[PDB]
């Protein structure tokens, strides 16, 4: 698996509706494998094109929350899912509260073709 | 002679060719698992014609499918085989709704050997509970467990099942979370297991509006099931009170709950005296989580004080989220030097920062420590307390699981995490590392290590 | 998504057509069990390719089939593949010899996923052995469990053995009983385990001519591998000398076993009085089995007195053939209402006779009884003791097992049990009736009575 | 399963050589289903055509191990093996003491036709 398509498969649901359900974090965390082995903590998934997603890679730069020198935040709020696991969860039966909202995303990009290659964070700054 | 086969599909587009390939193993297998598999009510005749032949199957579960109340009702008339003996039975997540429950309902009074039962996920509401309440006050209904969380129950369904809970003397579990079932509904259920012979052997009512005052109701359950082997009741502002009026059952003689579950259930540092009560007294509570309390770092004094001293044998401590700071990592330290009980400590999402991480470091590090699961997800650790964790993964042989996922963690730090690793004599068998930021050439130096030493498996 | 899939044929005469019908599980099935299936060698080819190709494949087992060193060889290719997985492996009993342990050692080498090797009963003798341990050695074998019990070494291939351990910084598991590795081969392993840093779990030398002194070369595992969790040493004449020289190790602080296994050791009710010293010491210990020893009642008494004071927390005691009579009944039966950590108590063959075994069930009829499994099989059972093994099956509630094999019940006395089993309020889950006579018309109610509730299974 | 036939499975083995070595019990008692579940701890094969083994029903009366009446001891010494599980013995993991030797046998017999129901006991009187 290439630094892009864990991306896509971790992050990315482009076509799906916005406003997600109580169902969707519990479903698509299980169908994009973030609860094989060990429940992957938190997640968030952005409902915008794939094309809309990459050039973020070439929109405003900013620092990454771990210091290094090269993330970048989008230009506008995409509509996005945050997934946050049950203080309740005991693998495998992973738990998620599903949190859908419009917010800036923070990715990290590498290589060539310019991709994302890590989710760092989403900002509310409208 | 003996032929056994399971199947178990998880979140797979299932094409035609495919499915038949798959249907002489539904004739032929005890264990079948088609989780999110797509099935429609229109396959769900295929399953019914090819349980109907299957004199094996014992476990059938259908999880995540848009069956709908006629898809169920197709598969259900499947299990009418003369010599079926279907055991375990999971229709969560199937879009059965309380139209479907009259079929079921009258579907378990044929079913014998049927033990288990998981219809969670589902919207039934009261109506269908109830029916279906009267399919399993049948004599020949042998259900033992039933899970029905998130089934848009409230008070009015307790009495229903209390009436089932008096009908079954060889029932086992119970499970009721994310129901309103509010405070009278959990004192009518509590009523139920009191007169009921039934040895209970887990109960589990978290988020169902359980109060503080119905914390005197379980108080008698505690104190009246010795098989009561887990009681789960997280998500209800029970209350350092609700903690106090528990702890008269705990604390008898005859208890022998080995998993308390109590996450996010408005406890604070008081309510904690009065679990290191239990603990220290109960050598059977083996597992507890107080994860989403605010013990505060009085709390965890508290706690640390009891898990060093003779007396209490707890094994699995989750305190994820408890508004720890550094200042109360010295103690944990000590513990994870001095502890000859503890397996597994979850202490996610507490600001432990790079300072409180090497002291629990320095404890781990000792020889004789026999800590074997530690979770560090969300801690505030970054590159500086990295070189420690590398050499305690060196000092240290008991710990077979580290997740470190969610922190500030760098490329210098992981690598270090890695040269500790990669080498033969660390016995670390897995480390989960999600959301974190390495480099392309991490990556690879991360996927090398992978094959030099596959007993590892790095989760991200 | 995921597709796990499993399939397990144990004794059983496949047609050419189940066979060919076979083959696709063998490219998908992640745990493939072939015992005792009449397997060719030429089959062999069919099960390789079948192999190749399968993405999952983590578990082999193929006990008992005459692959021979060809039929070994061929299937070993179908693993040498690029992207395999493998974890264990079983080729028990398939007739591999020296000849054909040198493939099989090279083939070793290239296989760094695999963590279990199972040869037991293999004429490999002491040459191929050594000709296997040269691929053990191979930095690029992660092996961490074996077993080669039964397979004609002796104390010549404990040294290369030796070697391996040495070599191993993470070995789990050595299985060599039922060789003659003697006294000298004894010692050789001890030495190369504590000249190990692997963190062994188990440990098994039953009868492997293990002596009295050779527990002086044993005495040093326990107290330097603090992991140490089972370590078997049945059929050995250790004596009350070797099992008193075994105690200082047992008591060692780093020391934590879990279940020693000792059944035939020519330890007397002397030897039992210096391991309850340590059972009282270590309530870490779980799982006893001291059956075949001549015991006698006064090591009935010694241990039930141990059983009925603090530490001590074995969960399982088997003495079985321990030479015990009635006279110790009164004992076990107090420890049976008072002790809250016993669960499983193996006593079969010992001359408790009716009136011992209706002492038993006054003690475990007491209220607050824990235990889940009984043995009184061969014990001089009759009539005379069913009227209270009925009385004991409603008024405790905790048992879910209980074995009355070859006692000399009759249809009379077994309609007492039937009384108590049939009513819904019977928790008990497994009634084992071996060798036990009855008319065609008991027959008809105990075949009914398995018919009318399923859950309770008449094993016989 | 009739009784007939499950003496047959369980103690009737007819061809098979009276020598059985310490492999056979070991063998015999997994093939023949006495093992799947709970391993049985005393068994006994009989190493003797069929009809001599039926002939039994109709040779020496005496008494059941449990009382009853219709139990009956060969008048001559057959070819049996007894196998007895060994302590070292952990379910699934059922090994056997193999003890292959002539004794005579009592079984007890029932129906139309008459014949064994019930491997009883094996006797050394000479």
């Amino acid at each position: 698996e290439s630094r892009a398509k864990k991306f896509q498969r971790q992050h990315m649901d482009s076509d799906s509706s916005p406003s997600s359900s109580s169902t969707y974090c519990n479903q698509m965390m299980r169908r994009r494998n973030m609860t094989q082995g060990r429940c992957k903590p938190v997640n968030t998934f952005v409902h915008e094109p794939l094309v809309d997603v990459q050039n973020v890679c070439f929109q405003e730069k900013v620092t990454c929350k771990n210091g290094q020198g090269n993330c970048y935040k989008s230009n506008s709020s995409m509509h996005i899912t945050d997934c946050r696991l049950t203080n309740g969860s005991r693998y495998p039966n992973c738990a998620y509260r599903t949190s859908p909202k419009e917010r800036h995303i923070i990715v990290a990009c590498e290589g060539s073709p310019y991709v994302p290659v890590h989710f760092d964070a989403s900002v509310e700054d409208s | 002679s003996l032929d056994i086969q399971s199947l178990d599909i998880q979140c797979e587009e299932l094409s035609d060719a495919r499915w038949a390939e798959l249907l002489p193993l539904l004739q032929q297998c005890q264990v079948v698992r088609l989780d999110d598999c797509g099935l429609t009510e229109a396959r769900c005749k295929d399953i019914s014609s090819a349980l109907r032949v299957n004199p094996a199957l014992a476990e059938l579960n259908l999880r995540s499918n848009e069956l709908g109340d006629v898809g169920v009702h197709c598969v259900l008339q499947g299990l009418q085989t003369p010599s079926c003996k279907i055991q375990k039975l999971s229709l969560q997540n199937c879009c059965l709704t309380g139209a479907g429950c009259g079929v079921l309902s009258s579907t378990l009074r044929t079913l014998p050997t049927l033990q288990e039962l998981h219809l969670s996920d589902n919207l039934l509401g009261d109506a269908g509970l109830q029916l279906l309440c009267e399919g399993l006050l049948d004599p020949q209904c042998r259900l033992e467990k039933l899970q029905l969380e998130y089934c848009s129950l409230s008070a009015a369904s307790c009495e229903p099942l209390a009436s089932v809970l008096r009908a079954k003397p060889d029932f086992k579990e119970l499970t009721v979370s994310n129901n309103d079932i509010n405070e009278a509904g959990v004192r009518v259920l509590c009523q139920g297991l009191k007169d009921s012979p039934c040895q209970l052997e887990a109960l589990k009512l978290e988020s169902c509006g359980v109060t503080s005052d119905n914390c005197r109701d379980l108080c008698g359950i505690v104190a009246s099931k010795a098989s009561l082997r887990e009681l789960a009741l997280g998500s209800n502002k029970l209350g350092d009170v609700g903690m106090a009026e528990l702890c008269p059952g705990l604390l008898h003689p005859s208890s022998r709950l080995r998993t308390l579950w109590i996450w996010e259930c408005g406890i604070t540092a008081k309510g904690c005296g009065d679990l290191c009560r239990v603990l220290r007294a109960k050598e059977s509570l083996k597992e507890l989580s107080l994860a989403g309390n605010e013990l505060g770092d009085e709390g965890a004094r508290l706690l640390c004080e009891t898990l060093l001293e003779p007396g209490c044998q707890l094994e699995s401590l989750w305190v994820k989220s408890c508004s720890f700071t550094a200042a109360c990592c010295s103690h944990f330290s000590s513990v994870l030097a001095q502890n000859r009980f503890l397996l597994e400590l979850q202490i996610s999402n507490n600001r432990l920062e790079d300072a409180g991480v090497r002291e629990l470091c320095q404890g781990l590090g000792q020889p004789g420590s026999v800590l074997r699961v530690l979770w560090l997800a969300d801690c505030d650790v970054s590159d500086s307390s990295c070189s420690s964790l590398a050499a305690t993964l060196l000092a240290n042989h008991s710990l077979r699981e580290l997740d470190l996922s969610n922190n500030c963690l760098g490329d210098a730090g992981i690598l270090q995490l890695v040269e500790s690793v990669r080498q033969p004599g660390c016995l670390l068998e897995q480390l989960v590392l999600y959301d974190i930021y390495w480099s392309e050439e991490m990556e690879d130096r991360l996927q090398a290590l992978e094959k030099d030493k596959p007993s590892l498996r790095v989760i991200s």
